[PDB]
């Protein structure tokens, strides 16, 4: 009789202490609201730019709207960032300064004639680390006024030290109509063989066939290494097949060895589409479970169709 | 396609047992055109993973009982890129070469303990020059041969 | 339960908080109710050396640049270089950010409120709005890009438009030449804006046509006017590949001629379904024509043989045009009910 009261009181105290999580969690957000309300107290800041400076303590500022003014020096900030050539900020009162306003294997060759899926690997690396997010279009020309645009992009590449370049379908630009093309090529040569540090920035090129790819431009100089991908690796294909077999339940007896072995000259995304097509083919039998027999047949047929349409 | 070369390979391993190196010399023009053809990169991988094993098997037979080793090293010394001379198109496989050199240095590793005194210094003085002449490698076997030479 | 007696005080403090937030939550409504103008916001990351560096770049419609950090309530879809933000007098702060897109005009393109193949098509367009709940157990990933093509004379345009009515969702209209303009660099803006509207709005239906003409890679090396939609398509595929949001609303593409095809269009996110039309039959066209004409008043005696036989290499819109033409002279015939011979008469009339 006395032993059950402890359990009962444990239940009451339990449901009493379990109702706090519906409050104390959102109280932090409610407090954060007023915190933001107190964070909105700072207003009336304007901008400015520094050109000429006479006195080290007090310099001249240039507004974006075009009128010119002069300000002093705040006891907080130092003379380190006070140097000219840096866009700063100003206040509507006393024209003080809260802070400033900052402005905003060296090569590889990938040729894809047997199929595709290199972009899937590049996407895998990009989703892995990639050190940054950047993409270079195949043709920046149609966007002779694109030269300054290329030099601008490379200027940004010099601005941000870490860089990785991804270029897909470069065989299009690899091929007075031809004269301007040759001129653009000469510009590319001038830019790549100019003065720059390639030990950091990395470039990746994706393409189709080794014809318009300019083997002279595929030279060791303008491209260190070349890697040929015929198809995803056996371990890689098995792995991606395993992770694609995760959400879909199958029969107790399962063999991926047949699926992997019978697959020749196929691509990951394509094979995934074949798998989904096999699922939609096996959904016609309205069964919750699907044997690998129908899977093997459907995969075989669909892949054969893809081989017939591979032209 | 390597399907035709496979029959030649597994036929070769059966037909070649007690025969001398003359049959290999007769096998040279046969393997020459075989190296000339097969433009396909992926297809002939098997053929390159077979025929090489066959000729190295013949080399094993020649190095089994009686070995002059002069002609053996002279053949490879005189012929390196000779098979690739007729082909203007760049092979750029960079696949079977590693396994090739690894197998060669594997056999050389089996013979590295005790065989005979004279040929080994010639083989080493040849391959250390091959390191320089090659200029492209995974930089494994190249260090292997020279460090295993250094140990001596 | 003597140790749990201190919880009551905590609850009293919490309800006291709920009582004391009434005023500060009340002033929000009267303060933020009327932003006086609209300014452009550009996000720029600064560095203070908590004291974490935070800033932003503002552009007023009066062309006056000011200074201000990133503030306001909890942000989710914010921090993007959009427009239409709430601002008070002299404060230049950010309260409510709503995206209406940029240069609206492209967006208001249009407002819209063979059995074996059309069955597969209907199932295909229905399943992403249906089987999503069953896609967890079955693990079936729905295709995104769907390529609908075939020989000229099919009438697939108004057929897909008819399926759009079956989807019950909103339908949009975008053509090939619509992507070609006098300006430059329009592709990226168009794609990003379209995906923005697709992100903000309901899972509507998007259908584009003539991807073959604007996707021509021009084997001939001499000259041509449009290289733009090529890289626009490349960028489209890039965003349909390297982006997780691509699981969102699908984009349907169609090509008239098979002469030009891009091998890189094969993917789940990209074009997947490929259906060739092998000289579509007659009786089916008669069936859909019956479905279309079932509303109008017609004498219920039809052999269907003559009208099925007289139709050769004709669109669906051309069949509807045959129906309309049949309704044209039926008005001046004096008859209040459409007859059988009027159909074939219309066929021999307009065609």
């Amino acid at each position: 009789d006395y032993r059950k009261k402890l359990l009962e009181h444990k239940e009451i105290d339990g449901r009493l202490k379990e109702l706090r999580e519906q409050l104390k969690e959102l109280t932090k957000q409610y407090e954060k609201s007023e915190n933001d309300l107190k964070a909105l107290q700072s207003v009336g800041q304007i901008v400015g730019e520094v050109l000429k400076q006479l006195t080290e303590e007090k310099f001249i500022v240039k507004a974006t709207n075009g009128p010119r003014y002069v300000v002093g020096c705040r006891r907080q900030l130092d003379k380190s960032k006070l140097k000219p050539g840096t866009r700063v900020a100003l206040d509507m009162t006393t024209l003080t300064i809260m802070r400033y306003l900052p402005r905003e294997p060296k090569g590889c060759l990938l040729y894809g004639p047997p199929g595709t899926g290199k972009t899937l690997l590049a996407r895998a690396v990009a989703s892995q680390l990639d050190c940054n997010f950047l993409k270079v279009v195949s043709s920046s020309i149609v966007d002779g006024e694109s030269a300054r645009l290329i030099r601008e992009m490379f200027n940004y590449a010099r601005d941000h030290q870490p860089c990785i370049i991804f270029m897909d379908e470069i065989d299009a630009i690899g091929g007075s109509a031809d004269r301007e093309i040759q001129r653009t090529l000469m510009e590319l040569l001038n830019q790549m063989d100019g003065f720059d540090t390639l030990h950091r920035v990395k470039m990746i090129m994706a393409t189709n066939r080794p014809d318009t790819l300019d083997p002279a431009l595929l030279r060791p100089g303008r491209l260190d290494r070349k890697i040929h991908i015929d198809l995803p690796n056996e371990q890689a294909r098995l792995d991606i097949l395993k992770i694609h077999a995760g959400p879909i339940t199958k029969h107790g007896e399962i063999d991926y060895e047949a699926i992997v072995k019978l697959s020749d000259g196929f691509n990951g995304a394509d094979l995934r589409n074949v798998c989904t097509e096999a699922g939609m083919f096996a959904i016609r039998a309205d069964h919750d479970f699907v044997v690998q027999e129908d899977f093997m047949k459907a995969v075989r047929k669909v892949a054969d169709s893809k081989k017939l349409e591979s032209k | 396609m390597a399907d035709g070369g496979s029959e030649r390979a597994d036929g070769r391993i059966v037909k070649m047992e007690v025969d001398y190196s003359a049959t290999v010399d007769q096998r040279l023009p046969e393997c020459a055109k075989l190296a000339k053809e097969g433009r396909l990169q992926e297809v002939i991988e098997t053929l390159l993973s077979l025929e090489k094993q066959t000729r190295t098997a013949s080399d094993m037979v020649s190095t089994s009982r009686i070995l002059v080793a002069v002609v053996k090293m002279c053949y490879e010394a005189k012929e390196w890129d000779l098979l690739n001379e007729n082909i203007m198109l760049l092979s750029k496989r960079r696949s079977q070469l590693k396994q090739a050199v690894a197998k060669m240095v594997q056999q050389c590793c089996t013979y590295v303990e005790e065989i005979t005194d004279l040929p080994i210094k010639l083989r080493l003085i040849d391959t250390l020059r091959m390191v320089t002449e090659g200029k492209i490698y995974v930089e494994i076997e190249r260090a292997r041969l020279t460090k295993t030479l250094a140990t001596i | 339960k003597i140790m749990k007696s201190e919880v009551l005080r905590v609850t009293h403090e919490l309800q006291a908080m709920k009582d004391k937030i009434k005023e500060n939550s009340e002033k929000i409504k009267v303060n933020k109710t009327l932003p006086y103008l609209v300014s452009n916001v550009i996000e720029l990351l600064d560095v203070d050396p908590q004291r974490k560096g935070k800033c932003a770049v503002i552009k007023t419609s009066t062309r006056q640049t000011y200074f201000l950090p990133v503030i306001g309530l909890v942000d989710a879809e914010k921090l993007k270089p959009g427009d239409l933000v709430g601002v008070n007098k002299d404060s230049y702060l950010i309260l409510e950010t709503l995206p209406t897109e940029y240069d609206s005009r492209v967006k208001a393109m249009e407002v819209d409120e063979l059995d074996k193949q059309i069955q597969e098509l209907v199932e295909a367009i229905v399943l992403p709005m249906n089987h999503k709940e069953k896609f967890e157990n079955l693990g079936i990933q729905p295709p995104k890009g769907v390529l609908m093509y075939g020989p000229p004379g099919t009438g697939k345009t108004l057929l897909a438009r008819a399926c759009a009515a079956q989807t019950k969702a909103t339908f949009l209209k975008l053509a090939g030449p619509q992507l070609v303009q006098m300006f430059i660099g329009d592709g990226a803006k168009l794609v990003r804006d379209a995906f923005a509207l697709a992100k903000e709005k309901a899972p509507s239906i998007i259908f584009i046509d003539e991807l073959d003409a604007i996707g021509t890679k021009r084997f001939d090396s001499e000259k041509a006017g449009d290289r733009e939609v090529q890289r626009t398509m490349l960028e489209l595929l890039n965003q349909l590949d390297g982006f997780q949001p691509n699981t969102q609303v699908k984009v349907i593409a169609a090509t008239n001629r098979v002469d030009i095809l891009d091998p890189a269009l094969l993917r789940s996110g990209r074009l997947d379904r490929k259906i060739e039309f092998p000289m579509p039959n007659e009786e089916a066209r008669a069936r859909i024509m019956q479905i279309h004409s079932r509303k109008m008043n017609v004498s219920p005696d039809v052999n269907y043989e003559e009208l099925a036989r007289c139709t050769d290499d004709f669109n669906g819109a051309q069949c509807k045009a045959v129906c309309v033409e049949a309704g044209m002279i039926a008005l001046r015939r004096g008859a209040t009910e459409l007859t059988h011979e009027d159909y074939m008469e219309g066929i021999l009339e307009v065609q």
